[PDB]
């Protein structure tokens, strides 16, 4: 939530 | 980590972040011990009183990180879990005895300037270094006070005599645990805290100048309280189980 | 792994981090 989104690949 | 400092870049290249897929959040710390094995605390993965029981598919491992929240393009690597292994005598009912788990990655991770495994101690290094007064280092993205940091935090803490450890708590402490921290009189302070869980307590051997993981962040009562100490899983004591897991399922 | 515990940006370049000496000094 506070976190930058990681690549959907992951 | 409370009363710690921002890590230097590449100062803890074995530091691992255990990350929940949904909702995307930090779950725990952890550590890289080979290109395919990550060490953590069992309570990070299994803790029935709080309805915690994560399966492989719920989690990702993020390695080579510095920033807590940012996605570190070209630096961090994000890995999937093949299988989780929890100590079969992990005591979540009473005192977190044998608080240790292994995670095998789906694919080997690529070592880099930011990603590198830590050593696990042999008996002689353990005997030489796990002494009252000898300092270790603890690292984590956990809370800053009993509220989160922007980058990986670091704190150096002295190992504490077993009698003082025992006399600080009502909990039953075992040979599979050790405690670290300053005493009220020593003046200085610092501690691990929630979110620092499963992260490594490391020491730099003066014999061969390599870093060894002597403990795992396990538990405490509050964080950085006077008269209280952080408790760590004794890695060398559970070494046999570790080797076995990696030999069998290697 | 055989190279375990040696950090690329410190030990392998013979650089010291800012507080590792505090650990050494405690190994009494
Ligand atoms: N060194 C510290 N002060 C410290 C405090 C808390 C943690 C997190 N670990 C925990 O919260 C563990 C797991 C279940 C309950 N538990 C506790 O610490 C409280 O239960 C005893 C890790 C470290
Ligand atoms: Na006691
Ligand atoms: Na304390």
């Amino acid at each position: 939530g506070d976190f930058e989104e990681i690549p959907e690949e992951y | 980590i409370v009363e710690g400092s921002d890590a230097e870049i590449g100062m803890s290249p074995w530091q691992v972040m255990l990350f929940r897929k949904s909702p995307q959040e930090l779950l725990c710390g952890a550590s890289l011990i080979s290109d395919r094995w990550v060490l953590t605390a069992a309570h990070c993965l299994l803790y029935p009183p709080w309805d915690k029981n994560f399966t492989e598919n719920d989690l990702l491992v993020r390695i080579g990180k510095h920033s807590r929240t940012r996605y570190e393009r070209n630096i961090e690597k994000i890995s999937m879990l093949e299988k989780i292994y929890i100590h079969p005598r992990y005591n979540w009912r009473e005192n977190l005895d044998r608080d240790i788990a292994l995670m095998k990655l789906k694919k080997p991770v690529a070592f880099s300037d930011y990603i590198h495994p830590v050593c696990l101690p042999d008996r002689e290094t353990a005997a030489s270094l796990l002494q009252a007064g000898y300092k270790g280092r603890v690292t984590g993205w956990g809370n800053l006070k009993e509220g989160q940091p922007s980058v990986l935090q670091v704190v150096n803490l002295p190992i504490v005599e077993r009698p003082v450890c025992k006399d600080s708590t009502r909990i039953r402490i075992t040979d599979n645990m050790f405690c670290a921290g300053y005493k009220p009189d020593e003046g200085k302070r610092g501690d691990a805290c929630e979110g620092d869980s499963g992260g490594p307590f490391v020491m730099k051997s003066p014999f061969n100048n390599r870093w060894y993981q002597m403990g795992i962040v396990s538990w405490g009562e509050g964080c950085d309280r006077d008269g209280k100490y952080g408790f760590y899983t004794h890695v060398f004591r559970l070494k046999k189980w570790i080797q076995k897991v990696i030999d069998q399922f290697g | 792994e055989a190279d375990c515990g040696l950090r690329p940006l410190f030990e392998k370049k013979s650089l010291e981090d800012k507080t590792e000496r505090e650990l050494l000094e405690s190994y009494i």
